[PDB]
């Protein structure tokens, strides 16, 4: 007590969700003409890395991208000329995430050392330097993104999300409603709220200004591994190890599409959306990512790479290209 | 020709490429080891016998070899994750106890964890060195109160090399995969001989690999 | 902070030898490329030599090749230049300039303090008129004409601008004739087609009175034009 | 009419050897996992084997089919000489690999510190120049018959290495026996590999070289099959690409990826 | 005690949803996708020119 009150509240909220609407997204959109098969080919081959890579990010203007490797090196690639703008050596070899700020001044990177530090790219000395080392968490970092020029949001294995501040160098907020290891987060196009996953098959939406979650969707089976919004910010479709991709609506507050295929039984490492919100890319294991139609929920052309094994993929702001990175130290640009 | 500044940019790119390749070839000669244990293991003994809230890295030189030892004890998350980060590791080191068998049992859980980590998907072609710590400690414990164990059907002799040999054979079991050898050694944590056996194990692993290329194996 | 210091000037008999050396301490000298700039005793500017960051690429001017040599010593953060068989026309005052080349760079941003040495086809640019009567608080525009179109197929226009205060080392204003260098007020602005280039200065005040220079970086050799100076009528 | 089948077979050969060489060259490159300092050596083994056929075999088809060398005195010397240089090198490399392994397998800790691409390239250039210096001097096109020579190069061309490999291999067998005193299944596997590797290189040349050497000052009357021996000298060439690569799965995996 | 109180307090805010119909959200999604299915280069490949990648 009052555990029975909690379970009856869960039952009544489930009944309300069931009775909210009669929509099923199956009788509708079936008559809408689907898009044809989509074919992609490799257009660039970034072969400057030497070991496993985990995550990468696209900078603003869709020409510069950043990637991280187990060799403890950050490379600021150039999409067009395939030259390397910078080569930042890191203090800690183990790295699990790297993010590029909206302005090219700063870049964040972190890993198992419980710290995702900041590096400056524009200075009089003309060389990269340590800007700030931020140590607030205890568990391993997952991903810290930039919400402003001097404000970042972190995700650590200690089941906390903090939303650090650069100049002060101290935590200004904390989120502790997951009760499970977080894995990814993606800020919405609007800069007042975001969402983050957890290892207990639950995704929770947090408010930037306020301190508590709002919805706490729990409509998944096994785990959560990647979350990413699409414009207008109402889907943040996610994938997991259960070979299932699902998208949730904040207002609907109920499962909508729950993509699934019987042939494939694998995991998911990263998920991204397109510019128009029609095609969503998801990198599976088995070493070959896939593309899925947002509306018709059918399957399009399989992708070739990589050798071993696809781990991250990102889509530029203009959508002119997609970057994919795999453990074989190969970054490929596909159009 | 393409332009003026782009030629300089390409030259800088080649220069940093050469620097990166040199750094990588320099860093590819060292050997890395992963130390994993359990509750009340010999972490302190191994750390002190080498000669903040995160993973500890210890690098030391012994006979023209730069050993890089990584131990993960401060992490509180599930070991099923982040374990793939150490896929490319030369060898791992395990410590058991001996004489932990009737306390919050200990050897049963340690053996279960060892079997679980020895039979996972992507971590198979990696050698495991296993240490028999507290060698002098369990003699009096087995002498005073034999034997027993809560692990039944032992049906063997009493003291004392027999029990150690039986435990070593039991731990050497569960190696379903072929072409993978598990090394065992017992230390009193008194003298300084662990470095020598680690070096011998490492050179044996290196020989088994190169020999592998001709394969041939 | 960044600061370039050199001291190699003096009275030299014609047909002599001399060494010029400039030292950098305010940044990473090993990762930058050095330029040498000559300033005629009255108004002129002329390019001399360039050495890359890796010292694997060397260029020279038409009137400089075969007489002068350039080198740099990376551990000591120093640049060396050799004057050999110098002639009467070589009397001038010299600059050594830092430059880095990558995407979104600002080369020729910082210029050092010069030293004076006394004695005893190619793209051309034109400016006019060298004398413009202007008053503070009124907008002014300065244009310079180039021979060949600067619009490369990459969508970039390799043109740079410089301002020289009376009695002080020149500093960069605009790079690639479309961006704005750091430490420059927003009042400055410059634009043009692939051939003609013109600034757009708004709310001019009583300190931006130095002579203006426009330079081309499309291909070697780099050439400067005859600048135009303002006044306080 | 046998000439049609003879030229067809020769062209089939040539196609097989060039296909194998280019396949090995493709596989060794563009593969992070396969890339290793010791692999470039095999590239050199292919680096000659890729063109030796195209520079040797068709000319051999030019001769010994109509009875006379179509060209004049030139270039019968540079061909022959050129033969001996291309051909000698293969038998020459095929040694350095074995020599490396033994250096790698024995006292691996000390030798691993010397594994650098600079080394490997130095070894490659050194072996190329030592092959050239023994090939180019001197200075109806047939094979040279000056006594002061063949008994010379024949020794320095083969016996320089058959002793090495043979030795290097027994030694390795000695060590695959000390180290493993399932295992029973691989016991008949590793000895079979080693036997195949040591046998392919010997069964083909050795008879040639032994007949070629036998026609010195103290000679005899070989049958015409001797011509039989001569091609054998080549078919070994087409082989190396397979014999060495199908026993190292990374190579396999690369072959499966490129072919599927 | 305290954990249950915090959990129920969070659940009260979680239940504070209006909420619009699922069909309305789906209609908005299709409308936005159809309206914006004109600028992406994925559905409609760009011509040989104007493509930064060769
Ligand atoms: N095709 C090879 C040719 O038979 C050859 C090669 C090396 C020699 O020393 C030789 O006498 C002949």
């Amino acid at each position: 007590q009052l555990r029975q009150e909690a379970e009856q509240l869960k039952n009544q909220i489930r009944d309300a969700r069931k009775a909210c609407a009669d929509a099923t997204l199956s009788q509708i959109t079936n008559n809408i003409d689907p898009v044809g098969r989509i074919q992609m080919r490799t257009r660039r081959t970034l072969r400057g890395h030497l070991a496993k890579i985990y995550a990468m990010h696209w900078g603003t203007d869709s020409r510069l991208l950043v990637s991280a490797s187990q060799d403890g090196k950050l490379i600021i690639w150039d999409s067009y000329t395939t030259n390397k703008v910078h080569a930042i050596p890191l203090r800690s070899s183990w790295v699990m995430t790297c993010a590029y700020a909206p302005s090219g001044n700063y870049v964040a990177c972190g890993g198992l050392d419980n710290i995702c530090s900041i590096y400056n790219l524009k200075t009089r000395e003309g060389n990269v330097r340590v800007s700030r080392e931020l140590a607030g968490h205890t568990g391993y970092l997952s991903c810290c993104r930039f919400l402003d020029d001097n404000q970042i949001v972190t995700s650590s294995g200690d089941t906390t999300c903090a939303l650090w501040d650069i100049e002060t160098g101290q935590q200004t907020t904390t989120f502790t409603g997951h009760t499970g290891d977080v894995m990814s987060l993606s800020l919405a196009p609007d800069t007042r709220l975001f969402v983050s996953g957890a290892c207990d098959a639950s995704a929770k939406l947090w408010d930037v200004r306020e301190g508590m979650c709002r919805q706490t969707f729990t409509g998944h089976e096994s785990d959560i591994n990647a979350i990413c919004f699409f414009p207008n910010g109402n889907a943040f479709a996610t994938g997991s190890d259960d070979a299932t991709c699902r998208l949730f609506d904040l207002r609907a507050d109920q499962e909508l599409m729950t993509y699934s295929h019987d042939n494939i039984i694998c995991g998911i490492t990263s998920v991204s959306f397109s510019k128009s919100g029609r095609l969503l890319l998801a990198g599976y294991d088995d070493f070959n990512c896939n593309v899925w139609d947002a509306l018709k929920a059918d399957r399009a052309g399989v992708l070739a790479g990589h050798d071993n094994r696809v781990s991250c993929l990102g889509v530029t702001d203009d959508g002119m290209a997609v970057a994919t990175g795999s453990w074989d130290s190969f970054l490929k640009i596909w159009n | 020709t393409l332009s003026a500044e782009e030629r300089a940019a390409l030259e800088r790119s080649k220069a940093i490429e050469k620097n990166l390749k040199e750094d990588g070839i320099s860093a590819a000669k060292d050997v890395k080891l992963l130390l994993l244990g359990a509750g009340e293991s010999g972490k302190s003994t191994i750390v002190k016998q080498m000669k903040t809230t995160g993973i500890v890295e210890t690098h030391f030189t012994f006979k023209n070899l730069h050993f890089r030892l990584f131990d993960v004890g401060g992490q509180r998350s599930e070991r099923k994750k982040w374990i793939h980060c150490f896929e490319d590791v030369t060898a791992i080191i395990f410590c058991v106890a001996l004489s932990g068998y009737d306390q919050v049992n200990r050897m049963h859980e340690s053996l279960m964890l060892f079997d679980s980590i020895c039979n996972n998907k992507f971590f198979i072609d990696t050698s495991i060195i296993l240490f028999l710590n507290k060698k002098d400690l369990f003699g009096e414990k087995i002498k005073k109160s034999p034997l027993t164990i809560c692990f039944p059907e032992y049906t063997g002799p009493n003291t004392y090399e027999d029990a150690a040999a039986y435990i070593q054979a039991q731990f050497e079991s569960k190696n379903r995969s072929p072409n993978k050898e598990i090394y065992c050694h017992m230390t009193c944590a008194t003298d300084t001989n662990n470095i020598q056996v680690v070096f011998d194990a490492v050179t044996d692993i290196i020989i088994a690999n190169n020999l592998r290329g001709c394969g041939l194996y | 902070d960044v600061q370039l210091v050199e001291s190699g000037g003096g009275l030299v008999q014609p047909g002599g030898s001399r060494k010029l050396s400039c030292s950098a301490s305010g940044f990473a000298f090993s990762s930058f490329g050095m330029h040498w700039v000559r300033q005629a005793p009255e108004k002129g500017l002329e390019w001399v030599a360039y050495i890359s960051s890796g010292s694997g690429t060397i260029y020279y001017a038409d009137t400089v090749k075969g007489r002068f040599t350039i080198s740099r010593d990376d551990p000591k953060n120093t640049l060396f230049l050799q004057m050999t068989s110098l002639r009467s026309e070589d009397t001038a005052m010299y600059y050594c300039v830092r430059s880095i080349y990558y995407y979104g760079s600002s080369p020729f941003d910082f210029w050092g303090q010069g030293t004076t040495l006394t004695v005893s086809s190619d793209i051309v640019m034109t400016q006019a008129t060298s004398s413009v009567p202007v008053t503070p608080g009124e907008s002014v525009s300065i244009s310079c004409r180039s021979s060949k179109s600067l619009l490369h197929s990459n969508g970039n226009t390799y043109l740079y601008w410089f301002l020289q205060r009376p009695g002080q080392s020149p500093q960069l204003l605009i790079y690639r004739m479309s961006n704005l260098a750091s430490g420059v007020p927003d009042r400055f602005s410059g634009s043009g087609s692939g051939t003609a280039f013109t600034l757009t200065i708004s709310r001019l005040e009583a300190e931006d009175v130095g002579v203006y220079y426009c330079m081309q970086h499309l291909e070697y050799p780099l050439t400067f034009g005859a600048g135009t100076k303002l006044e306080l009528k | 009419q046998v000439t049609l089948t003879l030229v067809c077979l020769a062209g089939l050969l040539m196609l097989l050897t060039v296909f194998g060489n280019v396949l090995v060259i493709i596989a060794v490159f563009t593969s992070r996992a396969l890339k290793a300092p010791q692999n470039l050596f095999l590239v050199s083994l292919a680096s000659a084997d890729i063109l030796v056929a195209t520079l040797v075999i068709p000319f051999s088809l030019a001769n010994e089919v109509m009875g006379y060398w179509y060209f004049g005195k030139a270039w019968c010397e540079i061909y022959l000489a050129l033969d001996v240089l291309f051909c000698t090198s293969s038998i020459v490399h095929l040694c350095a690999i074995s020599l490396d392994r033994y250096w790698s397998i024995t006292q691996a800790i000390e030798y691993n510190l010397k594994r650098t691409p600079r080394r490997i390239k130095a070894i490659i250039i050194t072996v190329w120049v030592i092959s050239a210096v023994i090939s180019f001097p001197p200075l109806r096109c047939e094979i040279n018959d000056q006594k002061w020579y063949v008994i010379s190069s024949c020794i320095g061309s083969f016996f320089a290495p058959c002793l090495i490999m043979i030795l290097v291999y027994v030694r390795i067998y000695q060590i695959a026996k000390r180290r493993t005193r399932g295992r029973q299944n691989r016991e008949k596997r590793f000895t079979f590999v080693l036997a195949v590797v040591i046998g392919v290189f010997v069964v083909c040349w050795f008879p040639f070289f032994f007949t070629y050497t036998l026609t010195a000052v103290g000679c005899s009357v070989p049958r015409t099959l001797f011509k039989f021996f001569f091609w054998f000298g080549y078919c070994n060439s087409s082989l190396n690409p397979v014999i060495y690569t199908i026993f190292n799965h990374d190579f396999r995996r690369a072959f499966k990826k490129i072919l599927c | 005690i305290a954990q249950a109180r915090k959990l129920v307090e969070q659940l009260k805010m979680e239940a504070n949803i209006d909420r619009i119909k699922v069909s309305k959200a789906a209609a908005d999604l299709m409308a936005y996708c159809e309206a914006h299915a004109k600028e992406d280069p994925l559905l409609t490949p760009v011509p040989a020119s104007e493509n930064p990648f060769r």
